[PDB]
DNA sequence: CGCATGAACCCGTATATAAGCCT
DNA sequence: AGGCTTATATACGGGTTCATGCG
DNA sequence: CCGTATATAAGCCTAGGCTTATATACGGGTT
DNA sequence: AACCCGTATATAAGCCTAGGCTTATATACGG
């Protein structure tokens, strides 16, 4: 070239901590389920659930503190929901290895805790409501700092605690559209809805009143048989129990489906939310990489390594491009006026951290990454908007599309997400939900238990629900479901993996079983128990790039966990307090007699 | 003998302006009337009766104008020959005593809605006004003599623009077949990228769209129903459970994005829709 | 003191779900 | 990624091996 | 005997949102 | 020292959905 010219810098291949899933990484089927174990329970209401925290989560300001506490499961306590059947709920829950009897809620923990786990959940049902129909408060009117419905209101002797917003909205029931489980499957199983059945006019028209213009727009006109709710005889919208009893009203399922529909029908009415969304979406700047129908992080497709290997790979790019350019005539002559206030000073904070590079031992290129990050920041600006190495939920774009519960996704197997908690705002103390950077230090210094759950208590560490569960979604199969014909409607793409510590590992340990590759290529596990969970993974190329994926989840679940064992024994300390000035002391000072 | 101390005349038929469409030659009559009744009862012409010949703040051609007409009523060598009485009662019932102001204004609109010469569609919406025979009595009439009615210039441009805008959508639902038909796997393959959007925020993703339109295909262009359905039909699809902003969209805004997503598969088949309907067989005519 | 007659289990094809194999 | 082939489970009648009752 | 005009609700005239497309500089630094 | 430009704002100019205002069926009074 005239003066070498630089280095091609794609902004979108280096993706702002956001790639992309597009959902056709999977134009390969595969449902197939080898991954059968004693902790994968096959839980239907799995997915809905997700849905209700994702919602609350982007939408941290339109909800009080406990409510962003909830974990998936709260909401199970909560409605008599359990886990394992794959026709809804399934009354009952297997306690140790061999009892085919069952435990209910009651049984099992107790009976204090179980009542909030209802209050919770019910405080989160008017909310909702009148977060949808009561939108007379714009932001900025009675209840400008701090979200419309309160606990106070909850607990009201007033008779009609529910019966005025419920019924403002059996007022636009059918307007707004009800949801799949609560339409009156069509009475006749004959009809459909791409065709019609009221036959009007018996004939059609012939010879019609303009000869010279023959146009017979209208030959017919037909009616539509629309989705149409239940009878109010069994439409469990207009369940008189809710009026002056809250939501426990509904059948332990029936509970859910009108919970979900339910924010459906908020972000689409809610002169709050919805006029929100725009102003997310409808933003000033699109994402470099582009508009898309589901957005994630980098480190949670590409790996702890690669997501910073990519960003060596940058770092170092970026400097040429920087160099070539600080060589050039035109740039030098302008350096003696200031030809940017950035683009001037840049340049020199440059050669200063490079006379550090083989400054030191060659044995600490290491220390680059974890001593020259805050010093190299400066640099991205005269090029790409924004790289690898950054906080995805900070920056508006990054949000709406952006799952906050992707934990990654593995070929001819399927997607992982980790319904957690309070993620955006406040409180965002403890949050796993940061720069891989921060996460990286932060999930490590509880691995060597730097980091107990009393610190973790100290920085409103209550604002993350403590309880979790890990969560394998069959993407692939509902994609070839849709893709072919949308058949779907009483089917299965949700299951639970775990729901604690030990469980994770139960689950990490038979992670294993599936990244071993098969060296027994060279030919030429424990015996008779493969018949309740098979392990070997197919030896085969395709199956390969699966290893190497499945690796990395494994890598990061084992971080995780003492982050997340943590949680759960925090709640078990702790539980709704706070620490103080006069008190603080005293908590900490009982752990020099604990140890 | 006969006492009537008036002061004008009746100069004037009936309102035409409410013309029930009848034979115009029967204005004839009810001036050949309006002048032999005048002179029957003697109410003299005068200027001040020169209303509908009126125009005019005195110059100097009524100078003759009210002895013109003067000698044209006193001048009535036509009191209505025993035929021409039967000239006007056939005339009087040709014509459509019954239509009015309200079947009309009503009639017209439907007429270019409901189709233009789908009569059923429009008969059917005009039921207190009279039956579907009724109707379409007025119907061949209508055309028959639509270059004879007042201000049929801006009727017809209303009538036409709501079949402008009726064809234009069934030839969209056309459009939006052939491209469908081509591909196999839709879902993924399905793509329009040549009237797609230039810049513009494109909230909906590429997939969105897709979908959007397959459900369009599912329930076929109708002007009726079809976007709250495709909204619930998204609802329904768990593959956009998170995909909040999808179901963040009103059969309206969601309607919207449609209207011109159609509109791009529109200039992709106007060029392959048009001329393949231009090679239409018929009995003598082959094209 | 052995013969006529059931219940549990062993044994051979038909079929479906999946890994092996290959270019 | 797309097609083979070989393989492992899993279900169903067919029928072998013991043990009760009976003359 | 009729004439000049409201009662009473149905339909059209004109307004405001939300998108889609066209025309003017912006420093980029090359040849 | 004038060239071409991909970007991005301003501003014009279309459909749709939404109120304010006349637009035609008869019934009242007086002289």
């Amino acid at each position: 070239a005239h003066e070498q010219v630089e280095p091609a810098l794609i902004p979108s291949n280096w993706t702002s901590v956001i790639p992309l899933l597009t959902s056709d990484f999977k134009n390969q089927y595969s449902v197939i389920s080898r991954l059968k174990n004693p902790n994968m329970k096959p839980v239907p209401y799995a997915g809905d659930i997700i849905k209700l925290m994702a919602f609350i989560n982007k939408f941290s300001s339109f909800f009080h503190s406990d409510l962003q506490n909830l974990s998936f499961q709260d909401f199970e306590v909560g409605l008599d929901l359990y886990p394992g059947d794959p026709n809804g709920s399934a009354a009952g829950i297997v306690k140790g290895p061999e009892d085919t009897s069952l435990l209910l809620y009651p049984d099992f923990m107790a009976i204090k805790d179980i009542v909030y786990c209802q209050d919770k959940m019910n405080l989160l049902f008017l909310s909702l409501l009148d977060l949808t129909f009561t939108e007379n408060f714009d932001g900025k009117s009675a209840k400008k700092k701090g979200p419309l419905t309160t606990w106070e209101n909850l607990k009201s002797s007033s008779k009609k605690v529910f019966s005025n917003p419920l019924y403002r909205l059996r007022l636009v029931a059918r307007e707004w559209g009800y949801p799949r489980e609560w339409r009156q499957q069509l009475p006749s199983d004959q009809d459909i809805s791409k065709p019609k059945t009221a036959l009007f006019e018996q004939d059609e028209q012939t010879p019609v009143v303009d000869p010279s213009h023959p146009e017979i727009l209208t030959p017919n006109i037909y009616t539509w048989n629309a989705n149409e709710p239940l009878p109010l005889e069994s439409n469990p919208l207009y369940n008189r129990e809710m009026d002056k009893n809250g939501i426990l009203a509904l059948k332990p399922m029936d509970r859910v489906v009108l919970l979900r529909a339910l924010t459906d029908w908020c972000a689409s009415h809610s002169s709050a939310i919805h006029d929100e969304i725009y102003k997310l979406t409808h933003g000033k700047k699109d994402p470099v990489f582009g508009i898309q129908t589901q957005q994630v992080p980098r480190y949670t497709i590409e790996g702890v390594d690669n997501t910073i290997n990519q960003f060596k790979k940058l770092c170092s790019l970026i400097q040429s491009r920087y160099e070539i350019r600080s060589k050039k005539k035109h740039f030098v002559k302008q350096l003696k006026e200031g030809k940017k206030p950035d683009l001037s000073r840049k340049l020199e904070i440059l050669k200063e951290i490079k006379a550090e590079l083989k400054n030191a031992v060659k044995s600490e290129k290491d220390e680059l990454l974890f001593s020259l990050y805050d010093k190299w920041v400066p640099l991205f600006e005269g090029e790409l908007p924004d790289q690898p190495l950054a906080n995805p939920f900070s920056e508006r774009l990054y949000k709406l599309r952006l799952q906050e519960f992707f934990l990654g996704r593995v070929p001819h197997i399927g997607d992982f997400y980790m319904p957690r908690l309070h993620s955006y705002g406040d409180s965002l103390e403890m949050s796993t939900f940061t720069d891989l950077r921060n996460l990286q230090a932060l999930l490590s210094k509880f691995k060597n238990n730097e980091y107990n759950a009393f610190t973790l208590f100290e920085n409103d560490g209550q604002s993350m629900s403590a309880q979790f569960k890990l969560f394998y979604h069959d993407t692939p199969s509902l994609a070839h479901d849709v893709a072919r014909g949308r058949n779907t409607s009483g089917k299965v793409y949700w299951y639970e993996l775990c729901h604690d510590s030990a469980t994770l590992l139960e689950f990490l340990e038979f992670l294993d079983y599936k990244i071993v590759k098969p060296q027994d290529e060279k030919k030429e596990t424990t015996d008779n128990n493969p018949s309740i969970n098979t392990n070997p993974l197919p030896k085969d190329a395709k199956y390969n790039t699966a290893r190497k994926k499945l690796q990395i989840l494994k890598e990061f679940l084992s971080d995780y966990y003492f982050i997340l064992r943590q949680f759960e024994q925090m709640k078990v300390q702790f539980a709704d307090m706070k620490p103080g000035k006069r008190q603080l002391r005293r908590i900490q000072r009982q752990t020099v007699n604990y140890n | 003998r006969s006492s009537t101390p008036s002061h004008p005349r009746m100069p004037k038929p009936h309102v035409f302006h409410s013309h029930q469409l009848q034979p115009p030659q029967l204005k004839v009559l009810y001036e050949k009337e309006r002048m032999w009744t005048a002179k029957k009862t003697g109410y003299v012409p005068t200027m001040d009766d020169v209303k509908a010949a009126y125009g005019d703040i005195s110059d100097e051609e009524e100078k003759k104008q009210k002895l013109e007409l003067l000698k044209l009523s006193v001048n009535n060598s036509q009191p209505l020959t025993e035929e021409e009485e039967k000239m006007k009662a056939d005339w009087e019932s040709e014509g459509f005593t019954n239509w009015n102001k309200l079947e009309f204004r009503k009639f017209i609109t439907v007429s270019g809605k409901y189709g233009r010469n789908s009569i059923q569609a429009i008969a059917r919406e005009l039921a207190p006004g009279k039956t579907l025979e009724e109707v379409r009595a007025y119907a061949k009439a209508f055309w028959s003599n639509i270059e004879r009615i007042e201000d049929y210039e801006k009727y017809l441009k209303i009538i036409e623009n709501e079949e402008e805008k009726i064809k234009r959508v069934k030839m969209q639902q056309e459009a939006l077949r052939r491209k469908l038909s081509e591909y196999k796997n839709p879902f993924f393959d399905l793509k329009l990228k040549h009237p797609p959007s230039s810049n513009n925020k494109r909230t909906y993703s590429e997939e969105e769209d897709r979908f959007i339109l397959l459900m369009l295909f599912k329930y076929g262009l109708d002007r009726d129903d079809v976007y709250e359905l495709v909204r619930d039909e998204i609802r329904d699809c768990p593959l956009f459970e998170l995909d909040f902003y999808f179901r963040s969209r009103t059969p309206v805004e969601l309607a919207r994005r449609g209207n011109t997503l159609l509109q791009c598969l529109e200039k992709e088949f106007n060029a392959g829709i048009v001329l393949d309907d231009a090679t239409k067989d018929r009995m003598k005519k082959e094209d």
